[PDB]
Parts: structure tokens; C-alpha cells; sequence
RNA sequence: GGUGGUGCAUGGUUGUCGUCAGCUCGUGUCGUGAGAUGUUGGGUUAAGUCCCGCAACGAGCGCAACCCUUGAUCUUAGUUG
RNA sequence: UUGGGCGUAAAGGGCUCGCAGGCGGUUUCUUAAGUCUGAUGUGAAAGCCCCCGGCUCAACCGGGGAGGGUCAUUGGAAACUGGGGAACUUGAGUGCAGAAGAGGAGAGUGGAAUUCCACGUGUAGCGGUGAAAUGCGUAGAGAUGUGGAGGAACACCAGUGGCGAAGGCGACUCUCUGGUCUGUAACUGACGCUGAGGAGCGAAAGCGUGGGGAGCGAACAGGAUUAGAUACCCUGGUAGUCCACGCCGUAAACGAUGAGUGCUAAGUGUUAGGGGGUUUCCGCCCCUUAGUGCUGCAGCUAACGCAUUAAGCACUCCGCCUG
């Protein structure tokens, strides 16, 4: 599945780096930027792109985001339940909180959940600080997440069994 | 027919074990079924490709094995849609607009040798230009009127084409092919299991395909 | 060791000299007052702008052809004007002078003209950046057919100069045949000192 | 007014590797990332020259040609030759 | 522990046998130590927390609660961990029939060589390196044909073959002796795994005593190269290399991967088997254990890469790591 583009997506920079390749004549700089892409309704995914110029580089990046888009479950504004993100050494803890508490998380990982939109969420970032490895340890827990509702169906039972 | 024509097997006994894992005592092959579950796998694919001609999207046929791209070729034609014929030339799909732009080129190029300028340089002009007529044309084949990204994909060897059906993934394209004992049917979602290298079945079945469609149309 | 100038190159082949008279034991002097000529008018028209001015000469009487569409404004408010100056060209030349305006339609592809407006817009503390990525579109969709920029300098940067120059079309300069138009301007900072060096494809000739 | 300093504040010029055959980007793919592909593999030429394959398809600056000049000749022109 | 790792980043002990200790196949009665849950008795006051009242909010000060025991007595429950009793056989062994092997220790035996010696023939060099030189030779070398003397290793077979826990183990025979695999189902019926300390093995060098000493060869000498050459090269050559008995206890003792158990796609060689389909001919194929390699899914991996001989999925036991 793909989302399409009917959709209001806002970007926040997470990140540009500085990168060089070592050519004969001296050394050769370009510039990889990724950037968090989404709207807040539940829609995320991160992009990434490499160019010489930062502007249109973040363009590359922004393009590589939105064709490269995915969902999350919302319940009540909220993950339904423990989650633990594992890419590559990236290791991160999200838990659901009470519908006061907010945002609680890192640098990167506050910017992609709260792109999504999540209004009240803890986290934490046990791997290493790499940012692009914690956005593609907590998309991965994110996708990982599992609605009520399917799961219900799935056991060929009903959300009041479930919760009871 | 819908009798055993050449469906029987595959020239060898290495193959990819997907799902031969519980079939009863049959023969040297063990897998005789398939010659029953083929038919009702085959109908399926007769009701998609009937419900993609009537909702008019334009399938396409893609192969290079070598004895397959003639067969292909003639039954494309006259079933009225999109064929490859020769190299799969990587990520047409995904870069269609290249693909697009480029054809222009050709399309271009016959207006000038139609109508347009005939006569700069006697020699050189057309003996560069006719050679690159042919070049890229035989390459492409009959991708020239596209236009719009195909809603689905039919190809005849997974095996050989790797880059079509992994081009196909990406754009999450329906995809149907024939699928020989040593393909994989894990990632296609309709699957013929017949043989790729029967050369009478496969332009039998592209030919049931056909007309298929052709009857769907009305 | 860099280029040789394309225009340079092309002149007499492809070009004219923009000084179009014959002289013979007065080619010193002719060539010194056209010289004096050009920078007079250079000079006092750097405002209104202007690019390549030819020289003409008939009976030892000097004629002139001015380029721009601008002193196609000045032609109207500045007649009165056009005839004060001129009147300097006479006293400056001796012998009185003859003029001509011609108007280039499509500025945006004369290489004096678009290197004096990115002269203009970096000394008004405008971002080369900007100013030159949206020159160059500018061009571009003005209709020519390769465009290639460049600036150096103490590029805001001021502890150390670099160079950088954009471009995006077919600008082929090795080929002779080609219709390279170039131009170069010097804007002071008060950083440093800032050139510029512009030229566009246009076409080829035949 | 500085032919007074500062070419490690610069413009603008010039040498050098080197007239060597390389150097890059658009889009797309693979990698997680530095990155790779195209730009490799067969021969080819002086050449990234061309053709054949090839997750690449193209484009740009380079090479070639377009320019000058010496080599055979046709038309026009015959003075101061 | 909740909350990490040990193939290349720090980290698997060199290997094994095993006391204590830690863990424990299936069924079935019983016991309630662990276990879970009531009742009672306390866990002072003042603190933190909850709810109220008062200092002109509170700082604070009151009043009422709640929490706070790996807590004592007593009652209740028996699924699981322990205790006891009765089963059972898959785990683990025994017996029975085969099979293989450089498995280990002791004795003897044999073939080609190298060297030395005596002998015949035998002239002028032999030997050696990138060239050369030191060396050996007319006191007759080297070469070449005989015969002895000795000490070391077992050519091809020999194969990413086999065995062994590891070091390691290759000529032959014999004496003694260890372990493994296959098929059984006749036996015992959980007798099992791991294992700090402990004990034993543990290449080569090395040490002690007594022999032995062909070749090789640390040290050392001579000749070369070099600016120098305490080396690389050449000619010699002591100790060692070997044998018997003790001692040391180290190696990149490496698969840089602890031991045991169960599960998780295939393909392909090869070693020792067993069964079956055509013949109880050969050799054709299909199953099947146990090894021993090579590719390759999922999975893991930071990358390499591992991938039923896991570096995957899990459980016990030990060792080790924290710039």
C-alpha cells in the first residue's frame, strides 16, 4: 500500500550533515539532509536527500518523504500499548500515558511523533544517538503497533471481551 | 484445451520447495496436481484479467526468454495492448517520465523523416539517424504509446526478470506471470504454475489471456 | 591557467569589432578618442545602463550607435538631453558628431546588461544566492539556450575568497561556431572586491 | 601622492600536471551510512571514439568537428603582375 | 535481575575427569517446606501521600485516614517447585551382531637416501651466489662401481580423508589397551546435564641425570653486500634436534566461536554404515543414522558474515569483560 498526496504534510529538518567524498583534487563536499514528513492527523515517514546545495537538497529530501509515506493506530490520541523500536541498535521504549502528561521523548523522536500528531506519549532512546537510526528504530515499533479492533477480529472475538 | 497440453513439468529436480511440501505419492515428479489446481488457478486469473478489461485498464506482456518474445509479440498486437519484446531496460516504471521524454524523441524523429526536414546532410544525416531509428525502437518495442502507468503487469519467467517484478513491488502494480517450478510465487499475486520453457504452452495460455480480455471488451 | 575569452575568439568571424572604420596613419589617434568616447558615455550612462556602443567614421565626421532599450527613455525625456551630451562628444571630439539609439528588446539575454544588473544587486547588500539563481532562470525562461554565472571575491566570507558560479543548459565554448556572448563587471564591497563573469548560449550561426 | 607594505584580504590575468582523457549532474535503483550504478565488462581507436551487453535511462563540460593556414583544380578578375 | 555483553571492537578457561553446589523425562496417590489467600497481634510519635480545619493562601500548625513486614499465631486451597509412595520408557546405560580407524604404550623388523670410511677407475678443478668470495683438490678432489658403519624420517598410497577431549597421531608385524558408530528392543527404569576449588594430561623451546649424534643447526668463525651489517646471502659449525626417566606448564594451545538438550527452507559433495525397490549378477535409484566440507532461505548481524557442524529460536551450568 502507498498513501497518495490528497493530504496537508508538513516537514521539520531533523538534520543536515556535512559530507565529503576524497577525490585527487582535494576533497569533494555535498550535503545529506533528512527531514520528517506528515501530517498530524496520524501520517508519517522520513525521507533523505544528498546534493550539493542545502535548499534543493531538503527539496530531494521533502520528495523521497512524501512518496515514501506510512500510518499509525491513534487510540485516544495515544499508542495502545508497550512498543520496543529494534533497527540496527537503535532501541527505543514507548509507553502510553494519561491524557495530561504530553510529549515525551528526544530530539528526533519528538519530532516524528509529534508529526504524527500523538498529543500524550512517552518514550525513551536506549541504542545509539544516531538520528536517522532512531527515526527507522521508532518507525518500526510505530508500524509494529497493533489496533484494538483488528486484533479482535483476528482472535474471532469482540472489543468488550478484550477490554474486560 | 483445458486438457494437458505441455503443462507436465520442469527439465530438472532443483527448485525452490515454496509450496511442495505435503503432495501425495504421484511421480518421478512428485507434483502431478498441478495439472488440476492449474486450471482453477488459471479461471481466477481469467476473472482479474476480465474485471481489468472491463473497469479498461491496458495490461501488459513482458519477456525475454528466448523463445517467447515472437509469441508474445503477435498476440500483443492483436489483442491491443502494451508488450515488451527485448531488454527489460531498468525502471521503466519508475521513470516513466524519462521513458516518456525519450520516446518523444522518437516520436519526434518520425514527423522528420514523414514530413518534417528530409534533406540537410545527404549522407551523414540519415545514415546516423535511421541507425538510432532502429536502435532505440528495437530496444523499446511496443512501450511507445504509454502515456499513463499500466494497472497491471503479466510477466512469463520471475526468474529471468527480476528487475520487472522488483520495479513492479515498489509501485505496488498487480502482477500475474506464469510461474515456472523454480520460480518464486511468494510475491505475485496471482500465480499459472506452468512451465516456462513449453513453448506451445506459453503462447497457448497468452493466447487463452487474449482473448479473454478481447471477449471482456464486449 | 584559464580560458581564452570566447568572444575574443569570435571576433571577425563571427563578430564585429564594434568599431567598424578604416584609418591609415591616423589609426592611433582615431583609436585614442574612440577609447576617450567610450568611457565618456560609458561613464554617464552606467544609470540608465547601457551595453556595446559601435563607431562609425565618415569625412572625419564620427558617428555613433548606442545600445538598451533604457535610453530608449532617454530618447524622449532626455532629447533634450541626448543633444547635451552630445554636444560634449563634439567639443571632445573637435569635429561634430552624429548618434543613433538602438533598442535591444529582451535584456535579459545581453551578457554587459545581466552582468551590471548582478553587479547592482550584490552591491545593494543582496545575497550572491539569490541573486544569481534567480538571474539565471530569469534568462532561461527570457529564451536563451545555456546559461553559465560566476562570482568570486571575499564572498561574505570575508577572511578568505573562493569561487562559485551556477548554470544549467547547453553552453558549448570550445566550438567556434556558437554565438557566446560574454561580458564581465567589477563590484567593490566594502568587504573586499567582487567580479563577475556572465555569458549565454544563444545559438549557433549559419 | 603614493613603482611604500600586505598575491596567506581580492578582482582581473598567467604557468603547471596537460591537449592528458578524463570530470560531473537530472531522474531512478541498491546500501542504513560513508557511498555504489550510469562512468564497469568485449573489442575499438588518439580519445568517456563507437558499437554489444549490463539497474540503469539520459544530459552537461571535456574529445571530434564547426575556424585559420599549406597542399590539386573550376568560374570571375587581368594592373603596378 | 528490573536493564548489557564475550568470532574480528573488552571478554570462552589449552583440554579433560569430577567432590560440594546449581539445575531435573512422563503418569499416578499422598505432604504441605516453598506457594497463594482470609482472621488476629503488632510495624511508637513526628515525617512522605490523601482528605479536611486554622495562622489575612502557605512556610507552617493542627484533626482524621491510608501506606509501611522476604513479621508472630491460626485457618483455608493443592495447579506448580520441594518431601514420601506406586507406575512407565522416549533420556541415560547394560547385553547381542557387526564396522572403521596416523587412538595410545612396549618389542622387533625393512626400503631409498645423506654423511664417513677402505677399495677400483679417474684428471683438474669441485662447490657456491644477483655477480663473487671463503672453503674442499695433485698428500689425487669431485665424479664414478663396489663393500661396510652408523644415526634421523617413514616417498606414491595421501584425499578440506580417518582417529583422538586437547596437545596431537602416518613404513611393516606382533603383545597389551582406550573410545566411537551402526541395527537391535533382551534387559535396569531417570541411574541425567554442568561443574568453583581439586586431580590428570598438555606442541616447541628450556632444565637435570645417562646414552646417542647422520643430516639440520641457535651461539661462534671465515667470505660476501653495505657508509656501517653484531643480519638478509655463501662455506663451516657448538648447544639442541633423537633415546630412557623426571621437571617447567606456556603458544595466534584458533573455528580468535565453552559444555548439554530440543526446534527452525533446501541443494550438493564426501567418510562409516543400515533398510528397501529391478537380480540373492554387477550397478541404478529411494529412504535412512552418524560424521566431515561447500553454496543458500527465514532469522540474526554495526559490517564482514553465520545460516541443522548457527554467530537463528529457547532452557540449565561454568568461565570471562566494563576506556
Amino acid at each position: 500500500r502507498i498513501d497518495p498526496s490528497k493530504l496537508e504534510l508538513e516537514e521539520r529538518l531533523v538534520t543536515v550533515n556535512r559530507v565529503a567524498k576524497v577525490v585527487k583534487g582535494g576533497r569533494r563536499f555535498r550535503f545529506a539532509a533528512l527531514v520528517v514528513v506528515g501530517d498530524k492527523n496520524g501520517h508519517v515517514g522520513f525521507g533523505t536527500g544528498k546534493a550539493q546545495e542545502v535548499p534543493e537538497a531538503i527539496r530531494k529530501a521533502v520528495e523521497d518523504a512524501k512518496k515514501n509515506l506510512i500510518e499509525v493506530p491513534m487510540v485516544g490520541t495515544t499508542i495502545p500499548h508497550e512498543i520496543i523500536g529494534r533497527f540496527g541498535a537503535g532501541n527505543i521504549l514507548l509507553k502510553p500515558a494519561s491524557e495530561g502528561t504530553g510529549v515525551i521523548a528526544g530530539g528526533p523522536v519528538r519530532a516524528v511523533l509529534e508529526l504524527a500528531g500523538v498529543a500524550d506519549i512517552l518514550s525513551k532512546s536506549l541504542g545509539s544517538n544516531t538520528p536517522i537510526n532512531m527515526i527507522r528504530a521508532t518507525l518500526q515499533g510505530l508500524s509494529e503497533l497493533k489496533r484494538a479492533e483488528d486484533v479482535a477480529k483476528l482472535r474471532g472475538k469482540s472489543v468488550e471481551e478484550l477490554l474486560g | 484445451l483445458l486438457e494437458a497440453g505441455v503443462h507436465f513439468g520442469h527439465q530438472t529436480r532443483r527448485w525452490n520447495p515454496k509450496m511442495k511440501r505435503y503432495i501425495f505419492t504421484e511421480r518421478n515428479g512428485i507434483y502431478i496436481i498441478d495439472l488440476q489446481k492449474t486450471v482453477k488457478k488459471v479461471e481466477e486469473a481469467y476473472n482479474f484479467t476480465k474485471n481489468l478489461a472491463a473497469e479498461g485498464g491496458k495490461i501488459l506482456f513482458v519477456g525475454t526468454k528466448k523463445q517467447a518474445q515472437d509469441s508474445v509479440k503477435e498476440e500483443a498486437q492483436r489483442s491491443g495492448m502494451y508488450y515488451v519484446n527485448q531488454r527489460w531496460l531498468g525502471g521503466t516504471l519508475t521513470n516513466f517520465e524519462t521513458i516518456q521524454k525519450r520516446i518523444k524523441r522518437l516520436k519526434d524523429i518520425e514527423k522528420m523523416q514523414e514530413n518534417g526536414t528530409f534533406d540537410v546532410l545527404p549522407k551523414k544525416e540519415v545514415v546516423q539517424l535511421k541507425k538510432e531509428l532502429e536502435r532505440l525502437e528495437k530496444f523499446l518495442g511496443g512501450i511507445k504509446d504509454m502515456k499513463d502507468l499500466p494497472d497491471a503487469l503479466f510477466i512469463i519467467d520471475p526468474r529471468k526478470e527480476r528487475i520487472a517484478v522488483a520495479e513492479a513491488r515498489k509501485l505496488n502494480i498487480p502482477i500475474i506471470g506464469i510461474v515456472d517450478t523454480n520460480c518464486d510465487p511468494d510475491e505475485i499475486d496471482v500465480v499459472i504454475p506452468a512451465n516456462d520453457d513449453a513453448i506451445r504452452a506459453v503462447k497457448l495460455l497468452t493466447s487463452k489471456m487474449a482473448d479473454a480480455i478481447l471477449e471482456a471488451k464486449q | 591557467g584559464q580560458k581564452v575569452n570566447p568572444v575574443g575568439l569570435r571576433i571577425g568571424v563571427i563578430r564585429d569589432w564594434e568599431s567598424k572604420w578604416y584609418a591609415g596613419k591616423d589609426y592611433a589617434d582615431f583609436l585614442h578618442e574612440d577609447l576617450k568616447i567610450r568611457e565618456y558615455i560609458s561613464k554617464r550612462l552606467s544609470d540608465a545602463s547601457v551595453s556595446k556602443v559601435e563607431i562609425e567614421r565618415a569625412a572625419n565626421r564620427v558617428n555613433i550607435t548606442i545600445h538598451t532599450a533604457k535610453p530608449g527613455m532617454v530618447i524622449g525625456k532626455g532629447g533634450s538631453e541626448v543633444e547635451a551630451l552630445r554636444k560634449a562628444l563634439n567639443s571632445l571630439t573637435g569635429k561634430r558628431v552624429h548618434i543613433n539609439i538602438l533598442e535591444i528588446k529582451r535584456a535579459d539575454l545581453d551578457a554587459q546588461l545581466v552582468a551590471d544588473n548582478i553587479a547592482r544587486q550584490l552591491e545593494n547588500r543582496v545575497s550572491f544566492r539569490r541573486a544569481q539563481k534567480q538571474q539565471i532562470q530569469r534568462t532561461m525562461r527570457a529564451g536563451a539556450q545555456g546559461v553559465k554565472t560566476m562570482v568570486s571575491g571575499r564572498l561574505g566570507g570575508a577572511d578568505i575568497a573562493r569561487s562559485e558560479y551556477y548554470s544549467e543548459g547547453t553552453v558549448p565554448l570550445h566550438t567556434l561556431r556558437a554565438d557566446i556572448d560574454y561580458a564581465t563587471s567589477e563590484a567593490d564591497t566594502t568587504y573586499g572586491k567582487l567580479g563577475v563573469k556572465v555569458w549565454i548560449y544563444r545559438g549557433e550561426v549559419l
